């Protein structure tokens, strides 16, 4: 008659002993039915862990409605519990998810969204894989849509890259009237799509004449310019000293280093003249663009600095000046007309240079299809000079970055035809994959790299594609085969695919930076500790990465003596200058000195600062990089 | 207290308040001053030290243990905290438990190194140093008349006050029987800079924690 009451004497001794399966059965063959101790004892850990093992159980085996029913009534128990510790993890991994969180958020904000949020974003993004984080993106949109504190559904948007939620938080948060702030970091949040899609739609509404106004161009830097002048006073001596010990026409170049990179005083700015004139060619373009990254504000000085070097009688000078008019600003687009308009040279005329200074220029300003429709005759010219396809595949990544899933379009493929054309000048085939990585970029559930993996399988050119597609195609998500794949190709005896694919660690687990210390710097392959000491850059510099910078620093070959200072000054933006006086106790070669400088005056998931330097890992070439190396925009 | 520590305050903690008196006035004392006290180890020293921490970088060198530690090092530690120092000039250096001379003719050595470099005979007033031991007597004069020039100050007996508003706070929570008195367990101990009754406290609310 009462069956019921043997099954849960029998499911109490065989859950009161031991067992694995035999457990909920009687739970659910007994429909349980007819804040207290035995209520806390028999549900809160007896069902815990016995929903819990039915949940693990019949989620690994199978793949009901009584797990479902089962699932919901110990949902509401630990509702009643109160205690959403080890509840809400051990139900995660039986959408569910979504009736949980939207079953659960009924009174709690903090709690839930700070600690359910907090470690199982973290530990979402870290253990957790990815077709389960779109759920948490979305769910997390509709309780933090329901909710208050708006930034956190920002990062839902840096997270998701969709053009609903920032109509939505510009509506809430446009009835919720800091501003100039939210304005700040929501243009430092967004990326290139939802800001063109943003100026699209609220080129259609705008709902204020406020959102274009505001949140498209000049008020990112408003705020921030004069303020800075205002609030910061810097001496003199800086110039003066270290703006003294400047020789040998390369400390020079890091002389215009430091005149783009200084700008609250403009004194090394107007200091006389024929510091152009005595410099070189690149130097010419790295101080023709100087003058304009020190005016990343005041649009209408920057006509009226720039315009001296514009159209002048050096090709460098002008050309490095429409370089300089595509640094000062990115949403201006007033001076492309003078400089986009000819692009015809078709063999070795001023106006390559000039698209050197005025694509990448104004890729920096940037799916626009017209500027690419110009970059057709760029990519087929085929110029021997290798910053032309440089800035014309970074250009048309950096308008490519963040793109739904990426694409496979005749734009990717005409370059990589045109790539496989001529086999000539490698560091095409070095730097041509990098704006094919950029494209790869925003990918979700894109299969580019097997694509890649099949269209590209050649000779180890093609193949350094192919490991660079590789490289861009795993930004990072649980997907530990990657880690022990990382591991077994990692002792490869090519010697640029370790360098670029064991390149990716600094970008794969940028966020949890416990891992990131490993053994690499321990080996006999320098590039290998090269790797390791580009990967420390990322984060303010414990004493554990300056205790891997005491080691680092001291070497012999100046590609790793030059290469320290670099990431030493990424690293740290009193402990700053005391390093630089162990380089003066190393040195005291001409590039050690003049990168050595450049970390004197550089110490004082954005895919802005994660090119820049991805693409200036292949410094150790002629001088004619470091045109590019001085215009680097990941420097804030 | 703050009359003894409105003075080591400006002597040390000198450019980060009230820019209108160093330079203006002419006083430039770059030696700072010398503390020495019978309890010592810390307590109230320490206690003068934590008006350094409000707004400035503090800089804590306890003992003499991490240069007795090694063959052959000496002064090489103090030398990297004189060159952080140096580059650290606007922050505080407290030196406690200085009690190197009470093999051993290293220690002459070191400390007439420690004596010849804290004067700076090729360096202008770019820090300050501060001195702290248990007993004055051990320490040789030679420390005292290039060290201290400026003033020098004299500790008197421990204060039972704040030592036993010290064990009361540790033992609010902990359970005591009536036969348990503070003026002999206060009497008994001594130079004591407050965290080895803080770790008398901890020993015994952990030993008192084992029978739960």
């Amino acid at each position: 008659l009462y069956r019921p009451a043997l099954e849960e004497l029998r499911r109490q001794i065989r859950s009161s002993t031991t067992s694995m399966t035999s457990v909920p059965k009687p739970l659910k063959f007994l429909r349980p039915h007819y804040n207290k101790r035995f209520a806390a004892d028999i549900i809160s850990v007896l069902a815990m862990t016995m929903s819990g093992e039915r949940e693990c159980l019949k989620y690994r085996l199978v793949g009901a409605g009584e797990v479902a029913k089962e699932w919901q009534e110990l949902d509401d128990a630990e509702k009643v519990q109160r205690e959403p510790l080890l509840t809400l993890v051990k139900e995660i991994v039986p959408l569910l998810m979504e009736i949980e969180q939207v079953d659960m958020l009924e009174k709690d904000i903090d709690e839930n969204a700070y600690a359910k949020v907090c470690l199982y974003l973290t530990s979402c993004v870290n253990y957790v894989p990815e077709p389960e984080n779109s759920a948490l993106l979305r769910c997390a949109l509709g309780v933090f849509r329901k909710f208050s504190r708006f930034p956190e559904a920002l990062r839902l948007a840096l997270m998701l890259n969709d053009m609903e939620l920032v109509e939505d938080i510009f509506t809430s948060c446009k009835d919720v009237v800091m501003l100039g702030r939210h304005g700040v970091f929501l243009e430092l949040s967004e990326d290139v799509e939802e800001y063109e899609d943003l100026t699209e739609i609220m080129s259609n509404v705008q709902l204020n004449s406020n959102f274009l106004a505001l949140a498209r161009e000049l008020d990112i830097m408003e705020p921030k310019v004069p303020d800075d002048i205002y609030k910061t006073h810097l001496e003199n001596n800086r110039f003066g000293g270290s703006g003294s010990q400047v020789d040998s026409a390369r400390m020079n170049l890091a002389s215009s280093f430091v005149n783009g990179f200084v700008n609250q005083d403009k004194l090394l700015t107007d200091d006389g003249n024929k510091w152009l004139y005595k410099n070189k060619d690149h130097g010419m373009l790295s101080a023709a663009a100087s003058l304009g990254m020190i005016l990343l504000w005041d649009v209408d000085g920057g006509l009226t600095q720039i315009d001296k070097y514009l159209y002048s009688s050096e090709d460098y000078i002008k050309s490095g000046a429409l370089l300089a008019c595509g640094i000062v600003n990115s949403g201006v687009r007033n001076e492309c007309d003078p400089a986009l308009a000819l692009l015809s040279d078709y063999v070795l005329h001023n106006s390559n240079t000039m698209r050197l200074g005025s694509i990448f220029g104004l890729g920096l300003a940037y799916n626009r299809e017209d500027v690419l429709t110009l970059l057709l005759p760029v990519m087929g010219d085929s110029k021997s000079s290798m910053e032309v396809a440089g800035v014309t595949a970074l250009a048309c990544g950096m308008i490519a970055v963040g793109s739904c899933n990426g694409d496979v379009t005749s734009t990717i493929l005409q370059t990589i035809m045109e790539k496989s054309e001529t086999e000539l000048k490698d560091t095409y085939a070095r730097w041509l994959p990098l704006g094919l990585g950029l494209n790869h970029l925003g990918k979700g559930e894109a299969i580019e790299a097997i694509l890649a993996a099949l269209e590209v399988v050649s000779e180890p050119f093609r193949s350094f594609a192919n490991t660079l597609v590789d490289v861009c195609a795993y930004a990072g998500s649980g997907n530990v085969l990657k880690v022990q794949q990382l591991l077994h190709i990692c002792s490869e005896h090519f010697d640029s695919k370790e360098k670029e694919e064991d390149k990716d660690k600094k970008e794969k687990k940028d966020k949890d930076k416990k891992e990131a210390p490993a053994d690499m710097g321990a080996h006999q392959g320098v590039a290998v500790l090269g790797i390791a000491l580009i990967a420390m850059g990322e984060e303010i510099g414990a004493e554990m990465a300056l205790r891997t910078f005491g080691h680092l620093l001291r070497y012999g070959e100046p590609t790793l003596r030059r290469a320290v200072p670099l990431a030493l000054a990424l690293i740290s933006v009193s402990h700053d200058a005391d390093p630089e006086v162990s380089y003066n106790s190393i040195f005291a070669a001409r590039l050690a000195a003049m990168l050595r400088q450049l970390a004197q005056y550089h110490a004082k998931k954005g895919t802005l600062t994660l090119c820049p330097y991805h693409s200036d890992r292949q410094l150790m070439s002629q001088v004619a990089v470091a045109g590019l190396l001085t215009v680097l925009v990941s420097f804030l | 207290l703050d009359n003894q520590i409105q003075e080591i305050k400006e002597s040390v903690e000198l450019p980060l308040t009230h820019p209108e008196y160093y330079e203006e006035m002419g006083i430039k004392p770059p030696k700072g001053v010398i503390l020495y006290g019978p309890p010592g180890t810390g307590k109230t020293l320490l206690a003068k030290a934590v008006a350094n921490q409000t707004s400035a970088t503090f800089l804590r060198v306890v003992g003499s243990e991490l240069i007795q530690k090694y063959l052959g090092d000496g002064p090489k530690l103090v030398r990297e905290l004189f060159r952080v120092a140096e580059e650290h000039a606007p922050s505080i250096v407290f030196i406690d438990e200085i009690d190197a001379i009470g093999g051993e003719r290293e220690i002459q050595r070191t400390m007439l190194e420690l004596l010849n470099q804290l004067d700076g005979f090729d360096s202008r007033g770019d820090v300050k140093v501060i001195m702290a031991t248990n007993r004055i007597e051990t320490l040789d004069p030679a420390l005292i008349r290039p060290g201290r020039i400026d003033r020098k100050i004299e500790f008197p007996l421990p204060d039972e006050k704040t030592k036993k508003r010290i064990f009361q706070i540790h033992t609010s929570r902990m359970t005591l029987a009536d036969d348990v008195t503070l003026d002999d367990l206060i009497m008994a101990k001594d130079d004591l800079s407050g965290a080895d009754i803080k770790a008398i406290c901890t020993e015994a609310g952990l030993m008192a924690l084992r029978e739960r």
